[PDB]
Order: structure tokens, then C-alpha cells, then sequence
RNA sequence: UUCAUCUAGACAGCCGGACGGUGGCCAUGGAAGUCGGAAUCCGCUAAGGAGUGUGUAACAACUCACCGGCCGAAUGAACUA
């Protein structure tokens, strides 16, 4: 707790070796996380390959670079935002992504956050006793007393994506035991091997290959039947089109056979 | 086959379909080359539309 | 596509990579590879069984 | 939470159980069974229990726990009497036995790895 | 003037985060972060002190530490005339 480092190029030392040591070094976001979300999030990354430590101690990556040949300055624009951390690993890009973003835990909202997603709050009795449903009419979310309940009288968004919610929307809310948000390490960024990936690549479509991959199946296949050039797929559909024509102008004219 | 789908990314990167070709995205695959496999299939798809033929099919 | 054909062209002589064949197929077609594209369909093709999203057609 | 102190084997103190109020959220003597079977040996230095309430129902967070578990396997029932020197009583715990302990302790523990869980719990028995 | 903190980013303000060994021995009706009185290791590790103040008979939260950002260049404490 006293004076003594608290450290000054001496943890900057240990961090020096770390993004030297692993391949995939990761840009991610705490900020919204619990602990006990972002500490077994972290269990997690940890037996596979760990994360460490900044600021302003974070970057630093120049130094790093600077030992070795990769950036500098070079990169587009350092992507660091309120929050960030660096997870050193051997896991390939892809799979971290995966691991991090498809499993958030949950937790509330809060006040002066901008909200993520659409806010909604339910119709229904909220179970409460009479006293200052005024609250909840000051929000923009309508109540009323109907059987000396407080009840919610619609379902209606009380705070759109990409607006702030107000400290008075998030307190009501809360009481309401109304919450919904996934957690976890959001991730900002990644270098792996001279390259730098922004967060657009790293949710990683790919059930659209798939529809894709189909698609290209079937202009391989088309091809192939129309074609006529007979390794094992193609074959019996390639004899059938000279049928599919012979049958076919009997179909329009009028000689019988 | 490799041939056909040599063929559709040889179009895709708008490269012509002939036999240098062919036998330069044939060979970086690795697989060997065989002088009537590739001739036939230039020979198939010369006179094509490709792109109207790639579309129907059942 | 470049990057679909060219992973389809080497599926069917039954092997694939980043640098090794991907790079290698597309740099034979003359074209330089997004490494982006490249990683995509990577992690894409990982605990795929490529042969049985074939065998429905779509 | 809403937190409580215990004395191990006790049951039904007017100051303790009465003003806290009885969980089981009505009827102590029903909690106060289940504390009661619980707690162990003698009482010696009163430990935390915990109270979490449910529909009909009581729940207690109690560690006296890892070092009750040192206990256990040391078989010396105090602790430390001359902190961090060297104890009065000579429970000088074995490698073999701390590494057992840390292995149960590990689900209860965060902790990543077994030699980073044997540092915590010999951090915990040397004060 | 003297001592410390600053481009490794101080500072005014505003903004923001906290899992786990584990509610720690003595004594007493009673201390359990915070009446009195011990040692002080460690996980993992942007980071997450056996704790800064606000509590109740005692327990019972919330903040702060420690840590991060928005800004950019000096800074505050002691004495002296």
C-alpha cells in the first residue's frame, strides 16, 4: 500500500517479454463485465494462455515492436478505448473471438451507460403497493393503479440503442428487476503476424459461407451436369440431358411416337 | 472436380480459361497435370456463357 | 468467388491452409490474397465437415 | 446478505437469533437445529455464519474452513499462538498433506493452478 | 530556497471498474474491513487492499485503495524575505 513501486519499467519489463513470447495479442474490453464474470472469463483464457497488465503502460507495444521487426506508428489509428487489456496467447484469432464473445454472462444496466440494445419494460402487475408511481410516469414508461397494484399498462422502449439512459431510468428499472445485457470481454482488436484486424472481421459471419460454399457447390455442379466432363458427381445427370432434350421435343410438337 | 472448380476461380479473378491457366492454379493445388483432362474441359467450355449457365439446375 | 473455388478446387484433391494452399492457389491465379478474406473462411472451415454441407445442395 | 455470528453448538440466544430474526423467514429452532448439527467440535473463537433465507427454507455460509481443514489434518485444534515466528504448539504441516488440502479447497478457490492454490493455503498456515 | 511527483503523461474537473484463499488470531454480552489489541502472504493479474471515510447494541450497504479514460505540461508541500 506504501510508497515503494508500484511499478515503473519494471512491470513494463515483464510486459515487454509477454507480447514477444505469444503469437496472438488481443486489444479487449472489461468495462461492463461483473467480476465473477470477468474472473472466471479470465479462468478460462488462463490454462489455454494468459492476459497482463497497463495504462498508458499498455501502450508500450511500440517498444515491443521496436526489439523485433513488426509495427509502430504504423497502425491505423491505436485502438486503445476506456477499459482496455492485453490477452498474450498461442489460440488463433478465430477461436478466441468465439470463446469470449459467444459466452457473456449477464448482469444490469446503469445509469449514464449508453444503452447497447433496445430497452424494453413489459405490461404486467409490478406487485407493488401503492406510493410514488409518479417515478416510473416520469420516465415515459405509463402506470397505473388497478387493484391497489402498481401495473405497468404497456409494453414500450424506454431507451433506444445508442442512447444514454438517464439516472432515474436505470435506478426504476432496477427495482423493477428488469435487467438483460451480455457481458464479457468485448474485443476491440487484433495483431497476429504483421496484420491488424478491427472488431467488424472478428464477429466472423459464416453461415453465410455456408449459403455461399452451397452456391459455389452448385455453379461447380451446374458445371459439371450441363457440361458433361464425368469424374464421379457429375455423371448421371450429364447423360440425362441428352434425354431431358430428346423427350422433350415431343412435348410441343404433334408427331406420335 | 478440380478441373470445374479451377475453372470458376479463373473466371471469379477474371482470368481467361485456357490451358496455361488451368495448369498454373492445377499445379499450386498440387495435383499433376494431365494433357486430355484440361483440353477437354477448355474444349467443353469453349463457346459458353458462363455466368448463364452457373444458375439453373433442378 | 476467389477464395470459395479455390478451397473447393483443393477439397476435391483432399487437403488445406493459410500460407501453404490457399495463398498458393490464388497467387497462381496471379492475385493477391486478402489475408482478411484468407482468415475468414479459415475459421469458418475449423470442426466443418465440408462433404456433408455438400450433400444437401443448396 | 444479511449477516450473522455464530458460536459453535449454540441454538436459540435470545440476542442472537430473536432481534436477526429466525430463518427459515418464520420458526427459529428450525435453523436453529440446523447451525446446531453443523458446527463441529468445541466453540473456541466464534466464526461466521452467514444467513441466506429462501421460501421455507435456511442457508449458511460458514468457513471456519480452510485452517478447520488444517486442523483436521495436523490434528491440533488453535492456531498460531507466537504469529509468524514459530507456533507454540509444533503443527508443522507435511508438503504431501497441504497439496490434499488445496485440492479439495480448489472448487471453493478460484485459484488457476494446484501449485498456485499450495501458495494460498501456506500463505494462510505460516501467520 | 528544500523535498516529491511528470511525455513511461502528472494536474483541475468529468467519466469509469472491483472475482477469490477467506468474515482473521485474542478477549469479552460484543468486532465480524471500519470500539481495543496480530501477522501480512498469495491467486490471477489491465486491475480487483485481510480496506478510506460515512453504520448498528452487535451484524447488517455504498464509496475509496488499487486500477482505467477525456485533456496536455508542468505540479504541490515546508521555510524565508
Amino acid at each position: 500500500m506504501g510508497g515503494i513501486r508500484e511499478k515503473k519499467a519494471e512491470y513494463f519489463a515483464k510486459l515487454r517479454e509477454y507480447l514477444e513470447e505469444y503469437k496472438s495479442l488481443f486489444v479487449v474490453g472489461v468495462d461492463n463485465v461483473s467480476s465473477q464474470q470477468m474472473h472466471e472469463v479470465r479462468k478460462e483464457l488462463r490454462g489455454r494462455a494468459v492476459v497482463l497488465m497497463g495504462k498508458n503502460t499498455m501502450v508500450r507495444r511500440a517498444i515491443r515492436g521496436f526489439l523485433s521487426d513488426l509495427p509502430d506508428f504504423e497502425k491505423l489509428l491505436p485502438f486503445v478505448k476506456g477499459n482496455v487489456g492485453f490477452v498474450f496467447t498461442n489460440e488463433p484469432l478465430t477461436e478466441i473471438k468465439n470463446v469470449i464473445v459467444s459466452n457473456r454472462v449477464a448482469a444490469p444496466a446503469r445509469a449514464g451507460a449508453v444503452a447497447p440494445e433496445d430497452i424494453w419494460v413489459r405490461a404486467v402487475n409490478t406487485g407493488m403497493e401503492p406510493g410514488k408511481t409518479s417515478f416510473f410516469q416520469a420516465l415515459g414508461v405509463p402506470t397505473k393503479i388497478a387493484r391497489g397494484t402498481i401495473e405497468i399498462v404497456s409494453d414500450v422502449k424506454v431507451v433506444d440503442a445508442g442512447n444514454k439512459v438517464g439516472q432515474s431510468e436505470a435506478s426504476l428499472l432496477n427495482l423493477l428487476n428488469i435487467s438483460p445485457f451480455t457481458f464479457g470481454l468485448t474485443v476491440v482488436q487484433v495483431y497476429d503476424n504483421g496484420q491488424v484486424f478491427p472488431s467488424s472481421i472478428l464477429d466472423i459471419t459464416d453461415e453465410e459461407l455456408v449459403s455461399h460454399f452451397v452456391s459455389a457447390v452448385s455453379t461447380i455442379a451446374s458445371i459439371s451436369l450441363a457440361i458433361g466432363y464425368p469424374t464421379l458427381p457429375s455423371v448421371g445427370h450429364t447423360l440425362i440431358n441428352n434425354y431431358k432434350d430428346l423427350l422433350a421435343v415431343a412435348i410441343a410438337a404433334s408427331y406420335h411416337y | 472436380s478440380a478441373l470445374s472448380y479451377a475453372a470458376l476461380i479463373l473466371a471469379d479473378s477474371e482470368i481467361e480459361i485456357s490451358s496455361e491457366k488451368l495448369l498454373t492454379l492445377t499445379n499450386a493445388a498440387n495435383v499433376p497435370d494431365e494433357n486430355i483432362w484440361a483440353d477437354i474441359f477448355a474444349k467443353a467450355l469453349d463457346g459458353q456463357n458462363l455466368k448463364d449457365l452457373l444458375v439453373n439446375f433442378s | 468467388m476467389k477464395y470459395l473455388a479455390a478451397y473447393l478446387l483443393l477439397n476435391a484433391a483432399g487437403n488445406t491452409p493459410d500460407a501453404t494452399k490457399i495463398k498458393a492457389i490464388l497467387e497462381s491465379v496471379g492475385i493477391e490474397i486478402e489475408d482478411e478474406k484468407v482468415s475468414s473462411v479459415l475459421s469458418a472451415l475449423e470442426g466443418k465437415s465440408v462433404d456433408e454441407l455438400i450433400t444437401e445442395g443448396n | 446478505y444479511l449477516y450473522l455470528r455464530a458460536v459453535g453448538g449454540e441454538v436459540g440466544a435470545s440476542a442472537a437469533l430473536a432481534p436477526k430474526i429466525g430463518p427459515l423467514g418464520l420458526s427459529p429452532k428450525k435453523v436453529g437445529e440446523d447451525i446446531a448439527k453443523a458446527t463441529k467440535e468445541f466453540k473456541g473463537i466464534k466464526v461466521t455464519v452467514q444467513l441466506k433465507i429462501q421460501n421455507r427454507q435456511a442457508a449458511a455460509s460458514v468457513v471456519p474452513s480452510a485452517s478447520s481443514l488444517v486442523i483436521t489434518a495436523l490434528k491440533e485444534p488453535p492456531r498460531d499462538r507466537k504469529k509468524d515466528k514459530n507456533v507454540k504448539h509444533s503443527g508443522n504441516i507435511q508438503l504431501d498433506e497441504i497439496i490434499e488440502i488445496a485440492r479439495q479447497m480448489r472448487d471453493k478457490s478460484f485459484g488457476r493452478t494446484l501449485a498456485s492454490v499450495t501458495k494460498e493455503i501456506l500463505g494462510t498456515a505460516q501467520s
